[PDB]
């Protein structure tokens, strides 16, 4: 039995080994019990504001939309602390830790940012920390690396399978079937198994309400739809949450389309996959004929994922979210778009839900349209990334 | 799953214990594999754990995560492992043969459709690592459908309300846990025989003739060793691995005399 | 003749080629204008808030003060848009710019933070800006190079002299003194001819304006000392300048002391120096028996300055603040305790600052006092840095 | 000061127009630079613009940031240039001197020592650079104080103010500024000597004999060529080096006949 409800519709669940149901258990008992104590609420809001920088700003953007009807702002994530809206949850996560009393944190990431992320909230909270990464993705943001041990925390390049972002998955859940008893396993998306997928919602969800505070402010009405990108959920659901109920209000999440649907090197199982389970959960996966999980493939290692969350697969199933895809190109002309004409950097995670927008500006450039994009990070990690593409074309 | 039932009644009129070994199918290929699942048998082992290979095997530690890649690199598929299971049951009419599954193979074509095609190769029981009792139902279900034994893991420290779940839904045998983490306790026993479980084997660690008389005088049925094994097969990767394992099953089987 | 005074006591003036005094008299004359101007004060207000993402948060630092009776507050200018508080002053320089008609932008650059201020202002307001920087500050600062070309800026290496940061501005002055009649140029920090230093301290005041806000609110009194890194002066005045006339707040600028004072390998021309005409001012320089200015020295780029502002100059005569200097060392040790103990990686600029905040801690434990460090910008481009030193080392 | 007056009235008493060279000082050498100052004088220099090395040349171009930077090269300091003054006065007695300072060379020591070593040495005038009319009052009053002209900067696009100030503190000549940026207009002519200003010469980018009979036909006294006679000294970085500025100031003085 648990307190709230596993599942979206047919998504969700606890699909773990019997010996992790008392952790998740504990888990979601200790957030139901937070969610209602205020002093817990004060905590957590006082450290968005004055450790991580909230309310982030919500900016007009003057210079790419010239010439067309459409009015585009962009959510400013990349100015929390850390560089992207993963350090919003962290914070949650890491106070249901001594919530419920455990001094040790297990981690997974791929880009790097949920990893830098949880090290920070861990040195700042008083939480050994430990992060598993695929070594893969060691090698290519080494910046991000020496951030987390810069930051106390132990980083533990994986070896098994792809060496890359689902294996670190698999690997904390692996640790964390170790001993849950000391250790909180921080999920670092909203996905997994439940409470995850809704705790991860819960802890984002300020990136939706005040977009809503804040285009009423500056338009005086809801936005006609709110875009993000969607590599395991976070952003988009955080986004999303405090809309869901706004029928009006369009709800768009952007997969990777990498090379190409059609190539099949690519990360978008909600759209492109088919449902199985894997990582706790019943959801889209990318996978072989006979049910092995497949690769994903972006340019942008944080979309880089061969699910999602289940709570995009069922906003999606009952047609109250649409979901797209931008390649790897498209992302890149954005990311481009955006340095050029708003002197913003972009993560290139951000890039493929900017190039959505972009395309709906472009494609249909007379139609009356308020647009918000979640810019869930900066692109200070990924100048190396585009240098080096920049570099072998032309320019 | 009246394979389990009919050994455990052979293994207590015997007044013994069984000892079942796990090797990953297809491990370190599909022929040579075949031979030390004959070997297993011939050497004594009472009946067999064997596992399907799985792209993200999530409860195996290392020693096992090494036999799926193996497996794979052989070109192993599902498919390929019911060929293999139908010529196991083929030679060995007896001898129990419980799988484990990860979730996604069982679920990949349909649950009903998994456990049809268990039942028409001969498997006696499948334990499925990732399904916890609380989203077991239309496994079990479709299980018990087809005759098959569903697998539950009674873990350590478990709760009188899991005791019971476990002990109603389960078949065959009941998996006693013997720690936490991935491959690589009396007091539940008793317990489990009030509410009337299948009998229980205790396994997860287990590489070493100590053990098995330790769980056969707790009451426990027998026990189960999965890596080491797989560690035997590790050791030796071909004709001195096949009298390597051969060594080790004698000795945990003898064990279960008393 | 001037409108405003463009002398600090005896440091300051206008010591440029006659054919540069009439932009310095149209500069002046724009900025008093838009001063009184509530047009261009709510524009700009509107860019620091809604593109910039000020107010910028005030952290209190728990763990690292912890057995002391010091309180220790970060204003947290590493949070703005850029990652450093030079985007403030570029913001109010840009609108300038376009006050007076001007659409072409120079500037120089070091580290690179003020260059890249400059092309992302430059970007979003639609002017065409060039940055001169010292080729020896290209090589190791390629990322801030890569961000500011990103950003549509022609990035001008400098061969000319040392080949560094004042050999930078000496270019951009030659080159406005080219024609300032298309072109602003955007002086980064608190120094050079008047009107500069009194334009990049009003630019910059609302450092220290919410400082003095945000901790009333949290302590209900003012900090005992404001501390803040001085490479030409201006995140310091920014700070300082809301509190001169609250005379009980003490006002602490920390200059490089590089490998120390004794080697000569500085950058601490304030207290180290002697008075010299030069960059078009008079104030403090590093310079030669016989007036030739010398090369300075520091671990940061961004404090690697033979110079000083001349009101820095003033403050320290009058006794109104107080100069110190810390050690490369002692920078490299309060960076690192920053990212262990709050989870906050700051600039090496900034760890100057928080590492005399760390001294007057430390050598009086049981001395209660309540302190703000003025935190101007994140460590992120100093982590190559960082690394290539630790490595040479052990650890 | 009182050498230009009377170079100035034996030029229009000649009916010509002054031709005035720069030269770093001591660039490319000491010894070497006092045989070009020998040079430009026999080869037909009025008078001459010497500058001093500074490590941060802010209104010179890169031709004599590189002069600067032979002359720092070859060990040159502010205190061998005024040993260099010495001996170029005691050659020749008539020839006026002016230096181009920046104001930190003169700041560094005192201001007025700075001057009253002027003195000390023959140097008739000094241009700071660095220095605006808004600026220069400390300068100024010390030049007079020790009979030092100082020389101040007329820029093309000059107001009446502007025109009035200069006219009023400069003496020797008005270096009249003939274009924008650093080293590498008839109407303001007539009002400076409506205000009985010093002798305008017009400098600042001047190469080629064109320029001197213009200037002279514009009413101005002569003009000054900077980095002209520096790229000649570039151009054949020793013996070439000599015939090759000799023959550049007699085509330039030739041209101030008419
Ligand atoms: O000897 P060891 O410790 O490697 O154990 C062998 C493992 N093979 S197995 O089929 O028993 C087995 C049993 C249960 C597993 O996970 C689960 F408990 F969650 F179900 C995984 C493998
Ligand atoms: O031939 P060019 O164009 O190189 O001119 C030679 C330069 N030498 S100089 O002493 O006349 C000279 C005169 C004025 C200067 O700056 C100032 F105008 F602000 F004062 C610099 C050099
Ligand atoms: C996968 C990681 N990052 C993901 C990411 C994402 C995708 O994650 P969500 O779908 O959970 O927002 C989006 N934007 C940024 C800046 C990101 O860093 C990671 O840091 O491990
Ligand atoms: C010199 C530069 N930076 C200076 C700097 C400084 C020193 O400049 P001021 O003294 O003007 O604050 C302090 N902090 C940060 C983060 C800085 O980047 C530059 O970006 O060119
Ligand atoms: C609340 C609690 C448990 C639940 N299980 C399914 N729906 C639920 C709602
Ligand atoms: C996708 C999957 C797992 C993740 N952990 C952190 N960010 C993620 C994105
Ligand atoms: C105002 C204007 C000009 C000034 N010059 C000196 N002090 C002044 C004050
Ligand atoms: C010192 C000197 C010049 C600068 N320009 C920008 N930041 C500076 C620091
Ligand atoms: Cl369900
Ligand atoms: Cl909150
Ligand atoms: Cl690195
Ligand atoms: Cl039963
Ligand atoms: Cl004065
Ligand atoms: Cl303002
Ligand atoms: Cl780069
Ligand atoms: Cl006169
Ligand atoms: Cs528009
Ligand atoms: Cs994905
Ligand atoms: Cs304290
Ligand atoms: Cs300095």
């Amino acid at each position: 039995t648990t307190l709230l409800n596993p599942y979206f519709g047919e998504f969700g669940g606890m699909y773990v080994p019997q010996i992790l149901m008392p952790a998740l258990n504990q888990l979601e008992e200790a957030f139901v019990s937070a969610q209602k104590d205020p002093e817990f609420q004060a905590q957590f809001a006082d450290l968005l504001k004055n450790y991580a920088g909230r309310p982030t700003a919500l900016t007009k953007c003057q210079n790419i939309t010239a010439g067309t009807r459409t009015t585009l702002y962009l959510k400013r994530e990349d100015l929390l602390h850390g560089g992207a809206h993963k350090t919003n949850q962290v914070l949650g996560q890491a106070l249901l830790a001594k919530r419920m009393g455990k001094s040790e944190i297990i981690a997974e990431t791929g880009a790097g940012q949920h990893g830098v992320a949880s090290a920070l909230a861990s040195a700042l909270l008083g939480l050994k920390c430990r992060i598993y990464m695929g070594a893969k993705d060691v090698e290519r943001q080494s910046p991000n690396v020496f951030r987390m041990r810069l930051m106390g925390a132990e980083v533990i390049p994986v070896h098994s399978g792809s060496a890359t972002l689902t294996d670190a998955c698999n690997e904390a859940l692996r640790d964390w079937s170790g001993s849950y008893e000391t250790a909180h396993y921080m999920l670092g998306t909203a996905a997994g198994p439940h409470p995850y997928p809704t705790i991860v919602r819960e802890f984002q969800r300020m990136i939706g309400e005040e977009t809503k505070a804040q285009i009423l402010d500056k338009e005086g009405r809801l936005p006609d739809a709110v875009i993000a990108c969607v590599g395991g959920g976070s952003n988009a659901i955080g986004m999303f949450a405090d809309f869901i109920n706004d029928t009006s209000v369009g709800l768009i999440g952007v997969e990777p389309g990498g090379h190409g649907i059609e190539t099949g090197e690519h990360g978008a199982p909600l759209k492109h996959g088919r449902v199985g389970i894997y990582f706790g959960m019943k959801a889209p996966m990318m996978q072989t004929a006979d049910g092995q999980i497949e690769e994903s493939y972006s340019i942008s290692a944080g979309l880089d994922f061969p699910s999602v969350g289940p709570q995009h697969a069922y906003l999606n199933s009952i047609g109250r979210a649409d979901y797209v895809s931008i390649t790897d190109d498209e992302a890149l002309e954005a990311f481009k778009t955006l340095c050029r004409h708003e002197g913003i950097i972009p993560a290139l995670e951000s890039s493929h839900a900017l190039a959505h927008a972009l395309k709906m500006m472009r494609e249909q450039p007379e139609k009356e349209q308020l647009l918000v994009v979640n810019l869930s990070g900066r692109g200070d990690k990924d100048i190396f990334t585009v240098h080096d593409i920049l570099k072998a074309r032309g320019e | 799953m009246e394979r389990y039932e009919n050994l455990f009644a052979q293994l207590n009129d015997r007044r013994e214990g069984a000892f079942v070994p796990f090797v990953t199918l297809g491990d370190p290929g599909i022929e040579q594999s075949l031979k030390i699942i004959d070997t297993l048998i011939d050497a004594g082992a009472d009946a067999l754990e064997l596992g399907v290979p799985f792209s993200d095997p999530l409860a195996d530690g290392p020693t096992i995560q090494n036999a799926n890649l193996r497996a794979f690199a052989a070109g192993v598929t599902p498919a390929q492992c019911f060929e293999m299971l139908a010529l196991i049951r083929e030679k060995h009419p007896t001898i129990p043969i419980g799988l484990l599954m990860y979730a996604n193979l069982v679920f990949n074509n349909g649950i009903d459709a998994f456990y049809a095609r268990c039942e028409q190769v001969g498997v006696d029981s499948v334990l499925v690592a990732d399904v916890p009792v609380e989203e077991s139902a239309p496994f079990r279900q479709a299980a018990l459908r087809h005759n098959i034994a569903p697998i539950f893991i009674c873990p350590p420290n478990a709760d009188d309300d899991l005791l019971r779940q476990v002990a109603s839904y389960g078949r065959g045998y009941t998996y006693l846990l013997s720690r936490s983490g991935v491959t690589g306790l009396h007091h539940l026993i008793e317990k489990l025989k009030e509410y009337h479980a299948a009998p229980a084997l205790q396994g997860f660690g287990i590489s070493s003739p100590e053990q098995v008389s330790a769980a056969v005088r707790a009451g426990a049925a027998g026990a189960i060793s999965g890596s080491a094994i797989v560690k035997i097969i590790e050791k030796n990767l071909p004709k001195q691995m096949l009298a390597e394992l051969r060594s080790f099953v004698s000795a945990m089987k003898a064990a279960s005399r008393a």
